[PDB]
RNA sequence: AGCCUCUGGCAUGUUGGAACAAUGUAGGUAAGGGAAGUCGGCAAGCCGGAUCCGUAACUUCGGGAUAAGGAUUGGCUCUAAGGGCUGGGUCGGUCGCGGCCGGCGCCUAGCAGCCGACUUAGAACUGGUGCGGACCAGGGGAAUCCGACUGUUUAAUUAAA
RNA sequence: UACCUGGUUGAUCCUGCCAGUAGCAUAUGCUUGUCUCAAAGAUUAAGCCAUGCAUGUCUAAGUACGCACGGCCGGUACAGUGAAACUGCGAAUGGCUCAUUAAAUCAGUUAUGGUUCCUUUGGUCGCCCACUUGGAUAACUGUGGUAAUUCUAGAGCUAAUACAUGCCGACGGGCGCUGACCCCCUUCGCGGGGGGGAUGCGUGCAUUUAUCAGUGGUGACUCUAGAUAACCUCGGGCCGAUCGCACGCCCCCCGUGGCGGCGACGACCCAUUCGAACGUCUGCCCUAUCAACUUUCGAUGGUAGUCGCCGUGCCUACCAUGGUGACCACGGGUGACGGGGAAUCAGGGUUCGAUUCCGGAGAGGGAGCCUGAGAAACGGCUACCACAUCCAAGGAAGGCAGCA
RNA sequence: AGCGUAUAUUAAAGUUGCUGCAGUUAAAAAGCUCGUAGUUGGAUCUUGGGAGCGGGCGUCCCCGCCGCCUCUCGGCGGGGCCCGAAGCAUUUACUUUGAAAAAAUUAGAGUGUUCAAAGCAGGCCCGAGCCGCCUGGAUACCGCAGCUAGGAAUAAUGGAAUAGG
RNA sequence: CCGCCGGGCAGCUUCCGGGAAACCAAAGUCUUUGGGUUCCGGGGGGAGUAUGGUUGCAAAGCUGAAACUUAAAGGAAUUGACG
RNA sequence: CGUCGCUACUACCGAUUGGAUGGUUUAGUGAGGCCCUCGGAUCGGCCCCGCCGGGGUGCCCUGGCGGAGCGCUGAGAAGACGGUCGAACUUGACUAUCUAGAGGAAGUAAAAGUCGUAACAAGGUUUCCGUAGGUGAACCUGCGGAAGGAUCAUUA
């Protein structure tokens, strides 16, 4: 098949290399995931040694996180931004190792939430003033209060983040494998990533 | 090779299951165990060849499947089941039990012990683990892993386990001064206190050794394994004493021996 | 400038960098906080690797590689590659019968972390044997010295 | 260039109507074979544009040479790649959004906005393998004879040596 | 044993060769009383092959209801030998040969902190079907085809450690954060301090991602270990909670509940063992009538990726424009599988090493494949190519470089 | 009891010459010169001397000593004591000692195989009442490269000069 | 004219020592074998041929094989003997 | 010594876009596997009803016999769209090796034919190198060389 091996390629020099031994099983190479964006669709794989690997073909939501709140709700991987690698995937919609992804931002948004009790994007006064306060309006009160108001100023976010909360997804990046892992685990980019990559964006497109 | 190979040719077999070029093509083949195949005894050499116990593999097989062979106080019903530095080998049936120390030559004894001494054990610690909750781990020599050491247990330095507990029971670090059979090369199954040894990194660490007469041999560490507090080995000792005469010396006080000898 | 420059975004992983809800400017003064390491054998992990701005995966000095086997040294020969020069060792192979040597030489190409600046040819250059690094470089360079012939 | 069209020009090149015979003169097309055809491949067709690949003997070392021999080519939706023009002297003062002074700045790696021709490369998708679809448009090779090459010549039968 | 003798010339001394000499290495020429060791179709043709064989397996311990035979004896399911069949292993070793292969095999050396590992050893294993739930095939029984095969049609049964399923367990008990809330001290009250909290949600050994802190371990952690947030590779993570033969017991106690030894398969974390793998440094035959090679058909490198077991131009994209060379590359050749050695030999070499030991490769040739821990496996198969068998002309079966 | 010829190959070959050939005439030194790689390259740098022990009042052979630095580093309220670290052996080349070097082969210990090629056993103790003793399965080499440790004879190589320790 | 000195062209002479020999201050320092280095020969012919490459306007130049055949070809000196 | 004469053997040149095998491969075509996307012989299970029976509180839990939605997940073959390694086949290129060949020209054998007589003696013309030109053949002649001479001198 499709093998992995030093053996065939031109050595430093240039010299071409002869053969030696046939393909063995071992210089494998199976063909790619080059995974999309659907309802879920895994096959495993039986791989060297025994053991398994989890190839996602079609794959709709991630376990993956905030950097500096420290969370990592899972969550809907809606639709690839760029990819540095190379553009058809970001067309295809293929999500790969360090794809940028928008994600949903909605479980994020509920549990500062429940958490500082702080809206996100900016509203007038229809989902906020039945819900929020029904977040809010304490009668424990004194041991609560002063806690999140302890949980400070600091229940704050970057203008950058701030933004997409309006729009409901956010800018993220995969770190796991979704061909070799089987899931689309990622961080959200957050601070200084999250500003090329909008840039790219933006000049991407003119 | 495809898969991995199940078979040794008499001959490329090491130097001492002592084995000869007639009577057959292979060599027994430790079947996989705790010690390294390249330095072992597979019980069924005690038995035939070292014995003379049995006489072929049949008469062997006919023995361990009895079930009077215990190899570390365990039975054991393989012929070709490993041994190595520091084992027991208890016979039961008989009441013999030996060890495995290596002679001066480097080329395992049939040194008979006590049915004490069949308890205690020696075994030289590979590394320490920390495995999982903090429950600390040792790799002994002859892979056993012991959980819950002494944390003062490091690395190169030998345990005094038990047997039928497993367990252990009280140790030596690997200082100077303490005393040294030595495991592997050339200077092999000879014994001495150590005197200093030589840290490098990267390559793996030189260790002088000072003898009874003072014959300073050096190793490479991953060969010594200690066996004292300091001229005062816990274990019976093989006559010689692990002490090495040359060939000159040896020649003579044999020869010396022969014609007083009455 | 200099650092973000390639397409993907470049960071020492095992730091993570934001979190700031609080005065004294905008983030610290070293303002990331630079992951390097010692390396081993007494080699200075040297000053621009810590201070620097920088960044390669490659360099042992700022980033995830493992030195662990044959340390040598040779002569830097050329430059023209981009965090990879080619040193060129030489030495006297053996004839018996012609009781003789005589002059030989492997060029061998090898990583050189852009901390280790003002490199040039004709420079003595010690390497540590890496991680098969690309697919000639197994080397990494650890200490240039610049020192047999010319001037500071 | 060819071919289709506006401006401008005609009214089919000294007649008309009706049929569609043979011979013609102009155009076309043929199963299978494929020069067997004649003095001879006489006419025609093969080739034909571009992009990519590729290239002989021989030599006067220029050529040969588009040698030879191959691949691709539509529509569609994209991507990528090729440029101009203007903008910081901000802070303070003072003078009338403007100037002047002085000070800091000094993108001196630039970045920001606003303009406008064109090209070229690559990728999907897609169509009964159609794509230089109308037209434009080198058949090739191996040899010998002659004449170094360009040119010229018998206006009305010889263009060649 | 450091070694020589014949031959050019009417005669001489040389250069120089020819010819002798001995071993070794292979032909066969003749002869052959004894006895001990002992090589053998390698060179040519990895050319072809008739036939015969070279890889099966049962303890007590996975199923056994063949009537096979007894038992010894039954009715209670067993009992006990036991032909078949499912299942688990092996078949991945060995054996053969050297076609290829010139830094490629391979030696020594080092690395794996750029990895996988059946087995063995050591360990480790408590979150309403468990007093095991379901269901389905083989032998077996019967009815079937085909000319023919290690070809099956089809109807009944029936097993399981084969295939699925999934429960007691544990403590409405304990601890993370949430917490309907509540109390006391302090305060004018806000507020500050001390407390205590029903009820929610969590309630992990492994997984992946994210973050945080800095018991033990290295020259060498971006390691182990620990803390927080998540997920479920989900049927295709695991254990989680698995099934046989010995059948031997004790109960503040009468029949239950506890207990005993053996095995088998699990397995997760792990170690270990045989390894396997891909890297380091340094090491080879001839040839210039081969001087430049290498590079959008990856050449060298960077970045980011895919694939794998893993680092890696293993592959893709975008960048850079590199890398080798007369210390002879690059090109060509070999009567080249690589070592370990051999016969020769004053010291130094010279050629041979297909040769039993180690290492590599291939089973007409390539490619791809299943299956498997482990193979790209040839005593498997899939075509093709290259070979070739039987024929009822529809079709079928072919691989000695296992031994003969 | 072997002995013949077939040819490959080694000595013989001081006829491939590193050791170690040859170049007036015998086969043979470019027509001459320049010149990049390569090879090759003067001299010159710690010593005499000291202190002792030991052979042949002193003289003459023969040995351990006067690697330096550090103590910035360990420790076998202020410590020493010096090992632990490194300046590191300028940077090698060189030499010597370790360690590592699969067995078989080889070299070669041991052994009435009846000898020998071989074999690795055998030997013994024993009238067998011992109901059993005793010993082996030696060692050297194993290129180059790689690893370790001594030495500094020679060969390169380095350091202060538009100033620096 | 008579000396000396450096480096030049040369001569004679000799049992240094070389040298098969002729001869040679050097062809000396060589089995008492190696100061540095360049080229280059390995019986004679075939053959400086064929072929290949290259330079040249070309004569040709440079690089440069084999099958085959062949026993001596040759060098230095001795007597001869014939010019 | 050479042409010339005859015979024998080697290799050479050689018109023949001469033939054969091997290795690369440019171009096309491309078996089968492998992956992906579909498919859906079928087979269930879940279920929904009709009627009936046993157990429980018209309803439920089981059982029996019928029917139907074939609702909705599972398994799931044949098959088909795509992609990847890719033997194979077809046409070019190169290089390797190996050979067929009308006729032409050397050498050697080799070794006793004819015509001379080039060389060795002052070889009758000192010899030889290189170059050129010539010639039946050795050859000859220019020019410049050489002595390996037939003169180490020519007698201020
Ligand atoms: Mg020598
Ligand atoms: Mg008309
Ligand atoms: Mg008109
Ligand atoms: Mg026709
Ligand atoms: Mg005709
Ligand atoms: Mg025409
Ligand atoms: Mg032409
Ligand atoms: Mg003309
Ligand atoms: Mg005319
Ligand atoms: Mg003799
Ligand atoms: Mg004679
Ligand atoms: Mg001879
Ligand atoms: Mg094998
Ligand atoms: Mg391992
Ligand atoms: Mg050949
Ligand atoms: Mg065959
Ligand atoms: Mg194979
Ligand atoms: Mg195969
Ligand atoms: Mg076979
Ligand atoms: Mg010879
Ligand atoms: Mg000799
Ligand atoms: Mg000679
Ligand atoms: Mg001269
Ligand atoms: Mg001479
Ligand atoms: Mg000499
Ligand atoms: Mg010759
Ligand atoms: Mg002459």
């Amino acid at each position: 098949g499709i093998s992995r091996d030093n053996w065939h390629k031109r050595r430093k020099t240039g010299g071409k290399r002869k053969p030696y031994h046939k393909k063995r099983k071992y210089e494998l190479g199976r063909p790619a995931a080059n995974t999309k964006i659907g309802p879920r669709r895994i096959h495993t794989v039986r791989v060297r040694g025994g053991n398994k690997k989890y190839r996602a073909l079609r794959l709709d939501v991630g376990n993956f996180s905030w950097g500096s709140e420290c969370c990592t709700r899972k969550t809907r991987i809606i639709d690839v931004v760029y990819n540095a690698s190379n553009n058809e995937l970001v067309r295809t919609k293929t999500l790969v190792k360090n794809c940028i992804v928008l994600i949903d931002s909605t479980p994020y948004r509920q549990w500062y939430e429940s958490h500082y009790a702080l809206p996100l994007g900016r509203k007038k006064g229809a989902k906020l003033t039945p819900e929020e306060e029904e977040i809010l309006n304490k009668k424990r009160s004194k041991k609560i209060q002063k806690k999140y108001d302890e949980r400070k100023k600091n229940a704050k976010i970057s203008s950058l983040l701030e933004e997409q909360f309006q729009q409901g997804k956010l800018l993220a990046c995969i770190a796991s494998r979704p061909g070799q892992c089987g899931r689309a685990d990622g961080y959200v980019l957050e601070g200084k990533e999250l500003e090329f990559y909008l840039r790219k964006i933006k000049a991407r497109k003119g | 090779a495809r898969g991995p190979k199940k078979h040794l040719k008499r001959v490329a077999a090491p130097k001492h299951w002592m084995l000869d070029k007639l009577t057959g093509v292979f060599a027994p083949r430790p079947s996989t165990g705790p010690h390294k195949l390249r330095e072992c005894l597979p019980l069924i050499i005690f038995l035939r060849n070292r014995l003379k116990y049995a006489l072929t593999g049949d008469e062997v097989k006919k023995i361990c499947m009895q079930r009077f062979i215990k190899i570390d106080g365990k039975v054991r019903t393989d012929i070709t089941y490993p041994a190595g530095f520091m084992d027991v080998i208890s016979i039961d049936k008989t009441g013999e039990n030996f060890r495995l120390i290596y002679d001066t030559k480097g080329r395992f004894a049939v040194h008979r012990i006590t049915p004490e001494e069949a308890k205690y054990k020696l075994c030289k610690v590979r590394k320490i683990f920390v495995g999982t909750k903090g429950i600390p781990h040792l790799v002994t020599h002859d892979a056993r892993t012991i959980r819950y050491p002494d944390p003062l247990i490091k690395v190169n330095d030998t345990i005094q386990i038990d047997l039928e507990t497993g367990k252990i029971t009280d140790f030596i670090k690997f200082d100077t001064g303490n005393l040294c059979m030595v495991t592997g090369g050339a200077n092999l199954g000879r014994i001495g206190v150590i005197t200093n040894r030589e840290r490098h990194p990267g390559s793996f660490d030189v260790v002088h050794v000072k003898d009874a007469n003072g014959n300073s041999f050096a190793t490479r560490l991953s060969n010594i394994f200690v066996i004292g507090k300091g001229n005062k080995p816990w274990i019976s000792l093989p006559r010689g004493k692990g002490i090495r005469l040359t060939i000159a010396e040896e020649r003579d006080k044999r020869l010396a021996a022969k014609q007083s000898s009455g | 400038a200099d650092i973000q420059t390639e397409r993907a975004y470049q960071k020492q992983p095992t730091i993570f960098q934001n979190k700031k809800r609080v005065l004294l400017g905008e983030t610290g003064k070293e303002k990331l906080p630079r992951y390097y390491k010692n390396i081993g054998l007494g080699f200075k992990t040297p000053k621009e690797a810590i201070e620097g701005t920088y960044i390669d995966k490659k360099c042992p000095f700022t980033g995830n590689v493992s030195i662990r086997g044959r340390i040598l040294s040779g002569v830097v020969t050329k430059m023209k590659m981009q965090r990879t020069i080619v040193i060129r060792r030489d030495y006297l192979h053996y004839i018996r019968k012609y009781n003789r040597f005589e002059k030989r030489h492997k060029n061998m190409s090898v990583h050189l972390s852009p901390c280790f600046r003002d490199v040039q040819i004709g420079d003595i250059v010690t390497v540590g044997e890496c991680r098969p690094l690309s697919k000639t470089v197994r080397f990494n360079v650890l200490k240039v010295t610049k020192a047999a012939g010319t001037k500071k």
